[PDB]
């Protein structure tokens, strides 16, 4: 599992693997770990699969019911605060996940949430087992003055650099770009694998 | 709530008398869609007309209008929203609207069974598209559900059910059937009143709701 | 619900007065099968006739028709479905329909025992085949069960019980006994009305239900 | 259920008025056995006569007949069955029938003590053999138990208690005492009616129940 | 159960009116013992006289007679038995009978305090020996306990309390005081009736109860 | 709380009659703000005028005035404070005031549904700024919410709603609209009375509440 | 403990030991482990004694109450399904038994049920500690075209061949034959020990 | 602890030690472990003292309340079935006892009940820690055609032969003979110690 | 245990073993692990037997009640989402199973569900203990352009290639083909063993 969130000027780029394993054994070469929980808000799950999917269904329900009752989308800090209260009211029968919540309310935000409900905002975050390789790329190549094109190419370089030194990460890569103008746009398969083929990488 | 000697529930018909004081509202099926119209009677300059809500969404694919006591209406709209989200959490998608209407009307029935509670004085219309298609429902304070093609609730119910009984060709396009419905809502009134801008919402299979702004409403008026 | 000085329960007979306003429905045993017919009184052009359901299935081998207050009818049909699935989870198969009818009628009895609730204003007919065979039952708002060969419920009850008292040879084939039942349903009416298309369902031992479409219904009409 | 100023419980005597509309039923002790007879008044051709059950077993050694409201009768027969199986699980065998009758009549008493419930409108007869022998009991809607040698319940109670007061030599064989009981059941009627086939069940110490088929019933008739 | 404007509880005096219809029963202290007598009014040939029980034991050292509604009497006798066995489990032996009578009469009081229940329509007599000696008690439907030397309950109460007010020398032997008590029970009747065999039980310090068979009863008669 | 035969809830209109005895209070939207004014009728020298509170804060961005029974008003102000802090703990910030008003009015509705409770005899006004902007709400004892631009509650309601119906240009500055509101509060009175110092609170987007001291109040007076 | 169930053409033969031990120690040389729970249905218990007897009392009650309420005997697959639901609603405070349910509804059935409620139908089954020796006999000698006489002689050969290689099995043997014609017939002691003496075995 | 039950023709003989220890230490040289729970029924306790006495108080209460409610004594198989249900409804917070229930309903019965409620009837039974020595005597000397005198002398030989090879058994011996004619008769001290002195044993 | 699900163009092929063991010991040579839970939907169980059968009874009940209440069959993603919520509301007293749900709503689907409710859709899946041998066959021979005949022959090759290298898998093989035209059709015994005899395999 390898999950990345990048905060640019007016965009959030969130990208993920697609591999589900069982301790050496690639059970599913094609998973789904990048979800759209609201119009301008995306969640990226990591950790245990079964708890993470149930958290996705709860957060889609609570965010949509919030949007109907109040006619405005939930602010991202309230999404991460809500999810921190949900994860922390249990804490001793816990959900074995770690989560990224990224979105746009007035400025772009990326919140990283652990299994006991500690939400911390940061300009870039990464969860999963191949997170330190992503942190290795993003320490030396991330600049907050990039465009969205260099952002997407950066996250493809980071996840493709974590696919080769982590055995629990692999498969096709899911990139989703969140702007105010179009919102949550998940990039198509052929565009991403054209970027992988164009940067000189292995899919 | 007990039985009358001729087999009637008096609190339920008194609840229907509380329904007959509400606002007139229409529901109508399009060729490939459905439609909700509500009579927005503006009463003063001092009320925010931009924030009063007659058609209020249960879901992006399910809306509902109400008539009767507005507090009980708000309670049952909140219950319909929570029940819709429970069906989305449990199953994954809202496949059938009829079972949302049955989960509302089982509670509305439940308060006409037990002593210590009074019935809801509201009648609702549930419209929207699902896996079967564009669907329209009506719910009565005894918890009585009927699936219609065009119905009305409120004070001016019988004028609109009479007008749509004469009118309403079945597979109409959007704009022509909105014109038909607003002619029904004109037919319910008197000549001492005129329609101030109604509230209109529509849905077509594949899309979400499009609540009309006042340009299209005054333009259709 | 207390006793009258001559030993009657007034809320139960008032509930039966609420039953006498419902639709006329028949149940009839075939030679190797059973049969349910219901009077589908179409009231307007504006109601979806394709989605109104009179005979609604408890199970693929058990159906039931209702009469009375339609909300209480929907509640007891949902309770009969849940109880049927509890017997399928616990044992493995629905061996006996009589105990499904007893689990419905024990609740219908239960609300005529306790204060704070009113009785159900419905009467039901449970038809279907099981390990004993083709079986037909009737349930009364006091929770009273009787096993019949041909019965009727609703407003036109006594005309159909009188007609089937004169008629109804026992071991009939399917088409002839459907013709007999729809002649009973014609005999219940007046001459100021004619039968619009009834709703008919049938089952034969070894098969599931076959709810008739309108070709066979108008063809038998 | 409160006291009258002369010390009576009005709901209990009104419940007994609900008992006086039921079917006539007899219980009678044989020399080495007991006996239950019930008046099976066939009312139409359309009712399954083969599946109507008057004498219905609590146990292979314990049967019971009922009179009054048939729904409350079905409820107390199910409670007597469950209580009999609880005594078989707890102890191992049903040693005493009197304590089964006391566990039924403590509930029937319990609803004449508490407000919010009405009394049961049924009267029962419990017959069968146990470790003491062939035993016969009667239970009254106040929860009143008496052990008899020959009793009757229902509408024609006093004619049969009068007839068996004149008749009923004590230690009779089976066939002669069945003839005596069916002569009592003939003595309860009028001459405008005749006995259609009653329902008869008998037990002798060492055996289980033998519910008579219609050959022995019409043969004794 | 509320107060009358002169400070009375109407349901309690109506319960005492329900007590005044019961059977006449006596309790009497012997020189070194106690005694219970009950009027066994045989009503038909058809009732098992050998199994009717008037004096029924709470314990081998504690018996009790009842009067009033026989169902409430059976309930309070079962409660007295269970409470006696709870005191034997907790402490080891039944030291005091007065606290058994107080645990019965606290429940009988409890139903005259709370709304939703009616009072017990029974009056009881508790007799038997314990660590203090031969003791006799009487319990009244308000839960009122008095310790006597000779008392009576039922319809013929005042004739027996009057007769034992004139009679009843204190330290009598067994047979002479049984003769005195059965003369009291003869004095309660009319001359249109005669005593059929009463039921008599006696206890002496050191022994258990000796319920008399019909030889000693007819011999004393 | 049950229905009248013409569909009204009598306890709710009697609760509104309990509202019509309260103090007159105003709410008014500024160009970029809102405003609450309350008639502080000083009744004696012996009451602490410095500690009586009419405008009392739910939150630094949400205030509310009340009318009716002052005890029920204090209860619903405490419930509104606790509900506001629950929304701050759960989400992080109070985004919408309308849902605070809906959580108050769902309880106020809840006591007009259930038997065993009486409705609240209060009417409230909720004013304050949030993520949508400067917002003003009114809540009615049935739990009825309306969003206004300028409203009044209490005994002198109709004089102030009439005056602000003639007056109230929409986007006014602070001081001019406070002068307008205190002219409305003068217009509600008689000439036998004069305004002692009212209580005034105001908020502008970006700031917290500024409850006016008596210099600005007497200066505006 | 050694319990056998055999499905013939129209008969079920169920036979058992009669020995109750405590870890080396023959506490009771004469137990009862073969029960008639319904008119055409027999149960054979194995495992812990105290849980098994309570399951016998529950199943006699539930089957008899079913028969009174419905006037027909319970089908055998519903007996094993009912007992599987009873054993599996606990599962974590479990009954330490293993059970055989054999009977006739239209065709003969033998269901074997473990301690967590897994009911599997098979043509012959065997539970207890001396079950593998029974399986050794029934692999090499069982033919489904036998009569009832060769069936009873087979089960006596199997249990007598498990009495000699298992120390927790011994005593007199209880055979019960279930047919449609007579039903549950438990064979008498002198007939069975005449078969043991006639086949050349040790009792 | 050493407890014996013997079923003769029309008698049940139940006899016991009178010693209560604490792991080497004779805390009480004079206990009571043989109880009369009903008119024709006696119980003999073994194992933990505190649980066993509470079971004695429950069984005296339930049997006496049964006798008052039904005017007949409880059958012995229903006593052991009742006590099996009481011990087995707990089973995981169990009573650490083992019990003998012996009595007469129509024929004499001796039921032996363990700590999880497994009741097994046998013609003779023995519980306690010195039970195998009793089983050693009763295998070689018990004949079911003995009289009551040879029965009492047998049980005195068995318990006196278990007092010498078990350190947790000792003291005076309690013998109780249950017949239909007199019922539960506990033999006096001087008769039993006259039998011990007459057989040539040590008290 | 060895369970296979294959998604073809417009068919789902699900096939299974028939062997139930106890840690070396073939308790039942003929089990049932392939179930029809709905008209167009089949479930294949693996893992613990007793939990899996109870999940089968729940899913038959819930799917049939859904079909009666809504007059349309449940979509397959809602079947796997429902079953994921059922398995994941427990999670700490869990069901020790792993499940396959395969069916047709508009396109064929195969969902694989683990013991904590993580449902992942894949074009082919396999559960059980002999799952890696099936994955070995299906990596090298599966092509999504096969017909149903080559699909059935493929799954017979995979399971027959896992029967020989796994000791907990064996017996007759159950194949079930799900199409829109006929629905859930379980192939007969003689057709499947004719394919086994025709491909040159051992049954």
């Amino acid at each position: 599992t390898t999950t990345v969130g990048i905060t640019l000027k007016d965009a959030v780029i969130m990208a993920t693997e697609r591999r589900v394993t069982m301790e050496n054994f690639i059970m599913h070469k094609n998973g789904k770990k990048l979800f759209q929980i609201d119009t301008y808000t995306g969640m990226t799950i990591a950790g245990l699969v079964g708890d993470a999917q149930v958290l996705v269904r709860y957060m889609k329900a609570e965010l949509e019911l919030y949007r109907l009752q109040r006619r405005v989308n939930m602010p991202i800090e309230a999404v991460a605060t809500l999810l921190s209260n949900m994860l922390n009211q249990v804490k001793y029968m816990p959900y074995m996940v770690q989560l990224l919540v990224g979105g746009i309310d007035t400025a772009p935000h990326v919140f990283s949430i652990d299994a006991a409900g500690g939400s911390v905002e940061d300009i870039y975050a990464s969860t999963g087992s191949g997170s330190p390789f992503v942190y290795g790329v993003l320490e030396s190549q991330y600049s907050e003055k990039m465009t969205v094109d260099e952002g997407v190419d950066l996250v493809i370089r980071a996840i493709s650099a974590a696919k080769q030194r982590d055995s629990a990460s692999g498969g096709m890569i899911d990139v989703a770009v969140i702007t105010r103008k179009d919102g949550y746009v998940q990039l198509p398969t052929d565009q991403i694998e054209s970027r992988i083929r164009k940067l000189g990488l292995i899919l | 709530t007990v039985f009358s000697p001729d087999g009637r529930l008096f609190q339920v018909e008194y609840a229907r008398e509380a329904v007959k004081k509400g606002s007139t509202a229409l529901g109508m099926k399009f060729a490939n869609g459905v439609l909700l119209i509500s009579d927005k009677k503006v009463r003063s300059r001092l009320i925010e007309q931009n924030s009063i809500e007659k058609i209020q969404l249960i879901d992006d694919y399910v809306a509902a209008v109400t008539s009767g006591l507005v507090a009980d209406a708000r309670v049952l709209v909140d219950f319909a929203r929570i029940s819709a989200q429970q069906e989305k959490v449990t199953y994954g998608s809202l496949v059938n609207i009829e079972n949302l209407v049955k989960r509302v009307a089982d509670q509305m029935q439940q308060y006409t069974q037990y002593g210590g509670v009074r019935p809801y004085g509201v009648s609702l219309i549930f419209a929207g598209i699902d896996q079967i298609g564009p669907r329209l429902f009506d719910c009565d304070p005894a918890g009585t559900i009927n699936e219609y093609k065009a119905t009305a609730i409120g004070s001016g119910k019988d004028a609109v059910v009479s007008f749509l009984e004469r009118e309403y060709k079945e597979n109409l396009p959007e704009k022509e059937a909105v014109t038909l419905g607003i002619k029904a809502l004109k037919s319910s009134l008197e000549e001492g009143e005129e329609l101030k801008a109604p509230e209109i919402a529509s849905i077509t299979v594949g899309n979400k709701y499009r609540i009309y702004d006042q340009e299209e409403v005054k333009k259709f008026l």
